[PDB]
């Protein structure tokens, strides 16, 4: 299941070395060792680049490296070349049915200066609530590189249901903009002290909270 | 990736 | 010079079948019995739907089946549900602990109905205000197909500047989601009667218009 976590966005400049970790959940534990790295590109398809935790296949340059401790696997791109820009996924083989993948990690050879998101949380508008509706919105803007992670919370209890997270588009200023949204009943909204919206972006996490009011 |  | 060969796209229709053929060589596909398939949704993580010719994951739906027919692997997908539209990958062992991927297929399902998008215009939050900034998010959602236009009016006359529109993403219901913001100052905000957002879908217009009113 959605069970191995990776950084939304990992980046660097040509020659720098990025690390990617695969902080898997409760994971496949006694001694679990079929962690495998994939590199996917711009509409081409996945190419394994590391397997069996640290063993790279023939073709891979030792620029790449595999690792693991307890709950976090690793991938080091030890001397960033341009062509290294792409998605990267991990995999762990719990048991035969269930091959568990990471969530991806976009490696970016930077280009422009770095940019952490402006989070902007909107409450259900009154007129909306007069419709007998409730939708909340998280505006994510002005970020670089283009890979964000949004989580939502009902009082700081994960809310998976009702959530849509747009994939990040590009603005006229060449930074990105994603938007996540909650659709709920006015009962739903009113019977919780606060809703949050949390977005990770390369070791920044911003969490906006919001509370229910009334007068409509 | 599993076996092989 | 090789990887598994796949036909770049398949077309099916709600409930009928579709069979995606992955084709290898004596070395790999048909040589060993380790041919697998992946369902990979628009820029998301890949799911392993089949592992060993034909064996599904416990938790994989309807007609996800496989038929290794010589050097031809075929993924039969019947009971066509919108939710299927993805990019499908196949794989084969090929000795010395290496695995080859397919060129992928974009399986489009035909006959899925056209939705006119819900528009939800959001005034600047009290606090965004309390800071001095004031954006307004127009959320266009639940639409099919994924093409829309978004306009903004600074009451009557148009706003063609300050606008930043994230164009469509695939919701968990084979339906799109897109937004557009306008970054006002509270100045600008209050210096007008209304701000409208205008969403054209398939020759339908929807115009939502907000005035400084609200509760919260």
């Amino acid at each position: 299941p959605s069970a191995l976590t990776q950084p939304p966005s990992a980046s660097g400049s040509l020659g720098q070395s990025v690390t990617i970790s695969c902080t898997g959940t409760s994971s496949d534990v006694g001694g679990y060792n079929y962690v495998s790295w994939y590199q996917q590109h711009a509409g081409k398809a996945p190419k394994v680049i590391i397997y069996e935790v640290n063993k790279r296949p023939s073709g891979v340059p030792d620029r790449f490296s595999g690792s693991k401790s307890g709950n976090t696997a690793s991938l080091t791109v030890s001397g960033l070349q341009a062509e290294d820009e792409a998605d990267y996924y991990c995999s762990s083989y719990e048991g035969s049915d269930n091959f568990v993948f990471g969530t991806g990690t976009k490696v970016t050879v930077l280009g422009q200066p770095k940019a952490n998101p402006t989070v902007t949380l909107f409450p259900p508008s009154s007129e909306e609530l007069q419709a007998n509706k409730a939708t909340l919105v998280c505006l994510i803007s002005d970020f670089y590189p283009g890979a964000v992670t949004v989580a939502w919370k009902a009082d700081g209890s994960p809310v998976k249901a009702g959530v849509e997270t747009t994939k990040p588009s590009k603005q006229s200023n060449n930074k990105y903009a994603a938007s996540s949204y909650l659709s709920l009943t006015p009962e739903q909204w009113k019977s919780h002290r606060s809703y949050s919206c949390q977005v990770t972006h390369e070791g920044s996490t911003v969490e906006k909270t919001v509370a229910p009011t009334e007068c409509s | 990736x599993x076996h092989x």
